[PDB]
DNA sequence: CAAAGTGAAAAATCTAAAGCATCACCT
DNA sequence: AGGTGATGCTTTAGATTTTTCAC
């Protein structure tokens, strides 16, 4: 059976916290490595992998693979009625359809057990292809949701674009356009608050403002978070969860098509 | 005993009196011996001594002979019920009854009748009940209410003995007038023989049918004029009655006063139309009680045996008798009119038509057009256009001209639509329908259809099954009580939204298998269409492959191209009476509709038995979350807690003494309050599929009612499409003496064929109706969920050629290609059909119909009493073509994924109005401004060869319009801005019905009522007018509602009005524009234009007609989306797909 | 003659805002015994008892018994204009059309004396006996709304059971099937994070979990709250103020029809 | 060619939060001495003036009295970019149809640029004399934010009698008559909390509650309110933003008008 | 006592579920 | 000046009511 323990039970109702408001039906998997999932939204624009590894655990118990297609418009609710600071343990067995979540309190008195149902799911698994993108960028992720919350007032298109000088994140609306501009750290010495670069090429790409509002309902989850981009290639918003495992956000980009040409 | 024998003298004083008043009018009796002929027109239920000294019951028939002498016959007839015996012991139970009731029955006698609810009813087996018959109508009153009681006891019983063992009395609620026109086929509108010879022998009655002729009855239109305080409801205890204008036979009289009216009034013509004459001469007597005394002269002078009027039940007979108890005489002493218990006025000596209660019915008319000044535009093709409503008529009154011309226009009107539409119509009904004129004009249609059934299961011997109840709080089988039970009924979707004309190219998207069924199927669809279309050229057709070789190489030539940019053509793929059709195609009668116990009670339930139907209906249902225990629980606690007092200061009420009505509307209230506060929802709505059997074999007289009146409809719509093709065929050519002929016989004929339909249709609707002796809940689904199916089928049919557009519960509203076949003409070598006109779409659908539709389990005795019972296949469900229309446009909705049901408009094609249906122009009132944009915005939706010049037409007649909504009063009066901006609005209940429930119609009738007193509001059918203000700003649009009855007034009684509901009493503004909700109104505007051009617009890829109104904001993203250069790629499109796998349950 | 005065003038702002949501009306019932109330809501299915004491009060005096119309919304919404820490003072006539509260601030800075319309109803009284209890649990406020609140998102009706283990919540749904588990708590003693139990027979019964949610916005009355529970006995939500009485929310329980009857 | 910049970001955030609700679209008119601000209410009831000089700016750079027609809905939907403690920097070029607002955040480590785009109105003004106002209650904002939005729960037609004893709005509604009583209380002269009235003559004005608790938006703005008035002047509640500036409304006087005159 | 169905627009009000701006302790 | 949970003020999504057309 599927036996999980995490001490700082805040990490998981974040990661579905910021799963809830993207994916109404997402698809799980459990392997030797680690829990992961990969699966996609209704308008098949963005993908979504979160992987955690085995060792990052408390104890970690695994048998064998299983595919667990959960709803995640129902699973913050039942998870929702946990604190932060509460142990968190998984259970889900070989051959039923009942998920089972236990939360612990820290003295190890209030034990909250719920049951959940499960029902089949027909999902696309994508193969993810190991690309070297040409721009990478290391920034705070209360900036980043900081970022994309304020450029959601202006538009939905979202230009980034990283030249030289430096990041910007661009968008454009009815009401004005807004281009905000990021340097690069020189004097910071802090891990979650300096901000750094990696450049092969400027790149130029175009994106949807409203899944990276979705994106970023994992700010609390990590205090940085990686993106990285190329030409003609899904924006990767990797959260870095500790030691703990690692949450992957893909971006279908919009390149100007070339209807005259 | 002594109080019983005042009564008796009481009834034989209102008889004498009765008699009396029939000798006055003419009327006289049959004393003498001897034979006579007679046309009846008359009946009542009165009393009469015989030669026994017992007082009895006699409807008083009255005939009219050819000579214009008129006369009474009162047939004596013994009024009853039947009741039903558990066993067969019959006769100490009669015995019973008889030895207790010696003096109040009269003979006891044991019916066999045939029931359709018994199991094996079809073998030959009846039931036999039992005659009770009484002497007068009161003595049956009497009975029913005494042995009433025991019906409810011995139906709540389910585990002084021949008193018990009654099972139900059985049509008690029958009236003895209906009873005797039943019985011995005494119906209105016929020719009789009555024979007396003398009091000892009763007198006799015989139906002659060698005279078919009507003769002339004297036939009175009166409608008065009263003047009356400003601004008032009709109330008689102020002022009297100006003027009363009636027509005697096609001659009008009219008498005025002189003391109150100032000129002297003189003699005019009236010529509305060739066909409406009235030949006036008028009196001019000095006062009121005199201008009443010279009606009572004229009507006992001219002694009118149909007399109609406009309102009288409501206004006019109200008013003129409380005038004459004031001044004396009385009303029912003079001429019979006394107010009975309904509120209808009846004389014992005439016929009582209201024309509302014949237009509020049968006429199919608007609400907004039920009056008679609107009825005369939709029936009479006139319209009275006297004066201004205003000027001349709100304080110039005193003009007698203007007050006289009012006077002739309210009598014409009246008397010219009776006897054109209301007088052979409704003798029409009264010669099938067994009641008098009266109750044929005033009961509902549930209950003329209810008599109509009567009639067939008199003559087929059938007892008339019980009138149910309704069933208070009704349990769901899981357990939860239900709010409302439903059927899901018609299927209405819109499709498309735009203009389609047929002289613009539109793209068709038809896929070639569709050509390819077609191209076998021709052959099938020319014969089924010369076949069961007209009987005559069955095989009589000369070029029956001389057009089908076209036919089927016009269908084959441009199914090379597909994908096809063209002109289209607009067909209207209509059926004729699909809910009656349905009905006798499938037999489907409300004693049919039978369930798996009843058919394995049969006898008949054959291996191969072809005698069950088993179409299908959708159930719905709401019912509340609360459970069957909560419920339990919330009765007994209901229970245990005492009531109020009915009585002032009187006994309090338990659970048990209160009735059934009382506490279900407890119940409801104090269960929708637990709902509310434990399961976040009150009504949860479920909708069910299920299906039932229809028993073929059973009893057709519901079957052949509907035929009958069908046929009825159908030969009455038959005359209406010969007289269409006489008007087709005196059209294109020049202008003759017969065309103004054909136009009003066509009019008529079709008001004919409408008035018939709401009975036919009633038919449908009687299943469904609170106490029905034919309910039934399976049965009006079922032919809903057919009919649904039916046009679901038709737009499958139809979407793989053309586009569908407007589906209802009526037909299939469509474009097909220019290329496809038409209508054309087939010879034939028969004499009487030497041409036969044929269209191919509906003979395709004709042949679905025919192919999925038809009906095989048609169980019909073609022989009674041998079993021989043959099976036959009539589908008569047929699809009629409506012509090629010049134009169709349809609506968008102003949210995704939803689209204006019910709603279009169709352009016959020299650019008249065909179709204009579920707008708010025909509504009864709703915001003029709504109306004028709706009803002139159409007409520049035929302007233009293409659709961005078509868009850009209508574009301008509403930007026009909201240029004007905006910049206001340029050169635009302030009156026709007071009825531009009015909004009227009617309430079915009482206010004191409407108590804490906020509206704009209750809050303006509060307004109202604390303006110039209640007695506006404590009668019903309150028509209150009115804006909606913005000064109290944030307050809510019911706080807002504000009549226009306060603008009219003079300052000092107005400032105060003003300065009260506007939270404003420093106010100074005389002004509307002021008061008037500006962003309100360009809202309303705004959301019209929105639904009828821009929307389409964009759902026919064009980009703003009218740039003021916005764009909702799921619209402006999607033209967003499409306009810009980016485009939306995917993670499928980008990365490679591993491939689709599949997760399980674990 | 009607005078009163509370320092504690917060007391009254909790109980009224716990009362405004149930009961639309009610009865103020006056002795020198104790202040009674009694008050049914609108679906008749709770009973209300809020008892002030009289030595609570720093000023009483009334000379007879009387009986107030009052309704309890307008009641609390006058009442909210109040602070968390002015003095009340209680002021009527024998048979007044007004109800005068004054609330007068610490330092003197804010009288303020609110004069509403009553409204004469039918005063009602049904005497109800003090049932001896089978299980009574004094556990925590804030606690006991976590719980409803987190049952809330899950289901309708709360499986509520108590044993030697301790109490249970249990709810089902459509989302599935959870339970919150609290034991003794006798390991610790602490003066307002203590569940303490007394148990005569263990007792399970169901209950109406909206009618729960309307109970305990009487959370700020104290930090105790008792819960008692017998079977075919409505459940008392007792929240005692200190030498002020109590406050009892009576809810009769789902005894639903049983199959084998 | 003109330029601004503020340490101080949260002042510029709070009236734009404090006056969406009332205006939808004003003219700003930026002066040289600063940023004056007379405004109409979309209903044509209120006038609301904002007087802003140059003296707390970082720098300062104004050539002419510029009218920028700056929809106020729009500008707080991008004014909420702004950060509590960032700093904010507008600019408006010669031939600008647009307006450039730029965030600078205190670390300087982002410059955030907002362009929003401008239509072109004109208007017309009338100004304001100045009068001797008989009743001046300064009064602290955070318990007003208590009062008036607690007395609009019971009453919307109030009036204010004023007098040496101190000022009473007396609460006319459907609820009864409410009466606040404040007086000046200098026994304890704290700086925030100084409830001074100053009195000259005693008049009574009749006043709206909605409207009234549309101007107490602005309580975190300022740490006291002041309000003058006089016998059938407009009212004019001030507010001191720090020693930024100050914030004034003009709400007409509503008089009850007798039914004889 | 009499009273033909259901579907649907159109608007107006009534509720509750979220979104989002401030308070109850610790360096 | 940063970390958790309530607590109240707008905003929007449906639910419900009532005329009055369609079928
Ligand atoms: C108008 C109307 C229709 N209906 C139902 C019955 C009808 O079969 C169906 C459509 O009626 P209609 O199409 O309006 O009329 P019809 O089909 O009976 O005859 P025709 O088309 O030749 O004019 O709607 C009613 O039940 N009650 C009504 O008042
Ligand atoms: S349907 Fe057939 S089996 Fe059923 S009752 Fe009729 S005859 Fe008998
Ligand atoms: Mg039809």
């Amino acid at each position: 059976m599927f036996e999980a323990r995490l001490v700082q039970g805040s990490i998981l109702k974040k990661v579905l916290e910021a799963l809830k408001d993207l994916i109404n039906e997402a698809c799980w998997d459990i392997s030797s490595s680690g829990v992961n999932l990969q699966s996609m939204d209704s308008s098949h624009v963005s993908l979504v992998q979160l992987t955690l590894r085995s060792e990052g655990f408390d104890t970690y118990r695994c048998d064998r693979n299983l595919a667990m297609g959960v709803n995640l418009t129902s699973m913050s609710k039942i998870l929702k009625c946990a604190g932060n600071e509460d142990i968190i343990t998984l259970r889900a067995e070989d051959n039923a359809d009942t998920l089972a979540l236990v939360f612990e309190a820290p003295n190890q008195e209030k034990v909250s057990d719920y049951e959940m149902k499960l029902m089949d799911l027909d999902v696309e698994q994508l193969g993810i292809p190991e690309q070297e993108y040409s721009c990478v960028v290391k920034m705070p992720s209360g900036e980043f949701a900081r970022i994309c919350r304020d450029l959601s007032h202006i538009g939905d298109a979202v230009v980034i674009s990283c030249a030289k000088d430096g990041v910007k994140f661009s968008a454009s609306g009815e009401l004005g356009n807004g281009n905000i501009k990021l340097s690069q750290t020189s004097n910071v010495d802090k891990e979650e608050e300096a901000v750094t670069i990696e450049m092969n090429e400027p790149v130029q790409l175009t994106f949807a403002l409203r899944y990276l509002n979705f994106f970023t309902k994992a700010t609390p989850l990590s205090s940085t978070v990686t993106l990285s981009m190329s030409a003609d290639v899904p924006l990767v918003v990797e959260y870095k969860i500790a030691d703990m495992g690692h949450l992957k956000y893909y971006l279908a980009p919009k390149i100007e098509d070339e209807e005259g040409s | 005993g002594a109080t019983s024998s005042v009564s008796a003298l009481k009834r034989l004083e209102r008889s004498q009196w009765t008699d009396k008043m029939d000798l006055r009018f003419g009327f006289e009796r049959l004393k003498e011996p001897g034979e006579k002929t007679g046309w009846l027109i008359n009946m009542h239920p009165t009393e009469i001594l015989d030669e026994d000294k017992r007082l009895g019951s006699a409807v008083d028939y009255y005939f009219i002979q050819d000579d214009g002498s008129r006369f009474k016959v009162a047939l004596p007839y013994k009024p009853y019920f039947y009741i039903a015996t558990r066993k067969g012991c019959e006769r100490e139970v009669s015995s019973f009854l008889s030895k207790k009731f010696q003096g109040k029955i009269a003979k006891v006698e044991t019916v066999p009748k045939e029931d359709l609810d018994l199991p094996n009813h079809l073998v030959g087996l009846k039931r036999n009940y039992i005659r009770l018959s009484f002497h007068t109508v009161e003595d049956l009153v009497k009975v029913r209410k005494e042995i009433s009681p025991a019906v409810k006891k011995n139906r709540e019983q389910d585990h002084a003995d021949q008193l018990d063992n009654i099972v139900d009395m059985r049509e008690y609620d029958v009236p003895y007038h209906i009873r005797l026109s039943i019985d011995l086929k005494i119906h209105v509108a016929h020719w009789y023989n009555v024979r007396y010879r003398g009091n000892a022998f009763p007198v006799e009655i015989t139906r002659r049918d060698d005279l078919v002729e009507r003769p002339d009855p004297v036939v009175l239109a009166f409608a008065i004029a009263t003047t009356k305080l400003p601004l008032k409801f009709p109330d008689a205890e102020t002022d009297q009655i100006m003027m009363i204008s009636y027509m005697i036979d096609g001659q009008g009289y009219l008498i005025t006063n002189r003391e109150i009216v100032s000129e002297d009034i003189e003699d005019f013509e009236f010529t509305p139309k060739p066909e409406y004459e009235g030949p006036f001469c008028v009196f001019n007597e000095p006062d009121e009680a005199h201008l009443i005394q010279r009606w009572f002269e004229h009507v006992q002078e001219t002694k009118p045996t149909i007399m109609v009027t406009y309102n009288g039940d409501f206004f006019d007979w109200p008013f003129v008798e409380a005038r004459a108890a004031v001044h004396g005489l009385s009303m029912q002493q003079e001429i019979g009119f006394q107010k009975d218990s309904q509120g209808e006025y009846k004389a014992p000596q005439c016929i009582h038509m209201d024309c509302l209660r014949w237009v509020k019915r049968d006429s199919y008319l608007p609400v907004g057009s039920h009056n008679l000044k609107a009825a005369a535009k939709a029936k009479l093709g006139y319209d009275p256009v006297e004066l201004d409503p205003e000027d001349m008529c709100r304080m110039a009154t005193e003009q007698p001209q203007t007050l006289a011309t009012y006077s002739v226009s309210d009598a014409v009107a009246t008397y010219y639509l009776y006897m054109k539409y209301v007088h052979p119509f409704i003798f029409a009904l009264c010669t099938i329908i067994p009641m008098e004129p009266d109750e044929v004009l005033r009961k509902g249609s549930g209950t003329l259809c209810e008599a109509l059934l009567m009639v067939q299961a008199f003559h087929a011997n059938i007892i008339f099954p019980n009138k149910q109840e309704q069933e208070f709080n009704k349990l769901t089988d899981d357990g939860h009580v239900l709010d409302s039970e439903t059927y899901v009924g018609g299927h209405v979707e819109a499709l498309e939204s735009g203009v389609f004309r047929s002289d613009i190219p539109c793209r068709f998207r038809m896929n070639p298998a569709a050509f390819d069924f077609l191209l076998q199927r021709v052959e099938k669809t020319l014969r089924h269409a010369l076949e069961e279309e007209e009987k005559v050229p069955v095989e009589q057709v000369t070029n029956f492959e001389e057009v089908c070789d076209e036919i089927k190489s016009k269908l084959a030539s441009l199914k090379d191209v597909p994908s096809r940019i063209e002109c289209p053509l607009i067909y209207h793929l209509d059926v004729g009476a699909m809910y009656p059709n349905i009905i006798l195609t499938n037999r489907l009668q409300p004693s049919a509709m039978v369930d798996e116990a009843t058919c394995a009670a049969c006898d008949f339930n054959k291996p191969g038995a072809n005698c069950q139907r088993k179409m299908a209906w959708q159930w719905r249902g709401e019912f509340m979350p609360a459970s069957r225990s909560e419920y339990h629980r919330i009765q007994h606690q209901l229970e245990s807690e005492k009531f109020p007092p009915l009585f002032p200061e009187g006994p309090a009420r338990a659970f048990h003494e209160l009735s059934r009505e009382e506490q279900a509307k407890y119940e409801k209230r104090r269960l929708a309050d637990y709902c509310r506060k434990a399961y976040k929802k009150i009504h949860i709505t479920k909708v069910e599929e299920r299906l039932t059997t229809i028993c073929q074999r059973e009893n057709s007289f519901y079957v052949d009612t509907v035929r009958a009146f069908r046929d009825r409809r159908y030969e009455f719509k038959g005359l209406h499409k010969v007289w269409k093709k006489k008007l087709s065929a005196a059209v294109e050519v020049g202008d003759a003496a017969e065309v103004k002929r054909c136009k009003n016989m066509e009019v008529l004929y079709d008001s004919l064929q409408l008035a018939h339909k709401c009975i036919l249709n009633s038919f449908y609707g009687y299943v469904m109706r609170k106490g029905a002796r034919w309910y039934s809940m399976e049965m009006a689904g079922i032919v809903c969920f057919t009919g649904a199916n039916i046009i679901t089928q038709a737009r499958e049919l139809i979407e793989q050629i053309g586009r569908p557009l407007e589906l209802d519960t009526d037909g299939i509203w469509c474009v097909l290609p220019n290329s496809f076949p038409e209508n054309f003409v087939f010879k034939t070598t028969n004499v009487k059909k030497p041409k036969v006109t044929i269209s191919y779409p509906g003979a395709m659908l004709n042949i679905m119909v025919k192919e999925g539709f038809t009906n095989d389990q048609y169980q019909e005795l073609a022989e009674p009493s041998s079993l021989t019972y043959v099976t036959r296949s009539e589908n008569s469900i047929f699809f009629e073509v409506d012509g090629p229309y010049l134009a169709m446009i349809l609506p968008a909705s102003k949210e995704e994924g939803k689209k204006l049901k019910k709603r279009y408009a169709v352009f016959n094609e020299d650019g008249s109005l065909a179709e204009l249906k579920g707008f708010e122009v025909k509504r009864r009132g709703e915001l003029q401004l709504i109306k004028i944009f709706q009803s002139s915005v159409f007409e520049a939706f035929l302007k233009g060869s293409t659709l961005e010049e078509v868009y850009g037409s209508v574009a301008k007649v509403a930007d026009y319009w909201l240029d004007v909504l905006y910049s206001k009063a340029a050169n635009m009066p302030d009156s026709e801005l007071f009825e531009l901006i009015s909004e009227n609005r009617s309430m079915s209940r009482k206010l004191e019905d409407y108590g804490e429930q906020k509206s704009t119609s209750i809050s303006t009738a509060k307004r109202l009522a604390e303006f110039l007193g209640d007695q506006m509001v404590k009668d019903a059918g309150l028509s209150c007018r009115y804006i909606i203000s913005r000064k109290p700003e944030g307050s809510p649009v019911t706080e807002r509602a504000i009549p226009l009855a306060i603008f009219q007034a003079e300052p000092t009684v107005r400032k105060h009005f003003l300065r009260k509901w506007l939270k404003s009493s420093s106010l100074q503004d005389f002004d509307i524009r002021a008061i008037l909700d500006w962003d309100y109104y360009i809202e309303r505007l705004g959301s019209a234009i929105q639904k009828i051009i821009t929307i389409p617009a964009a759902l026919q890829q064009v980009k703003n007609p009218v740039p003021r109104v916005k764009h909702p904001d799921w619209l402006h993203k999607k033209l967003l989306e499409k306009n810009d250069v980016y485009k939306q790629k995917k993670i499928s499109e980008l990365f490679t797909l591993e491939g689709r796998r599949q997760v399980t349950m674990a």
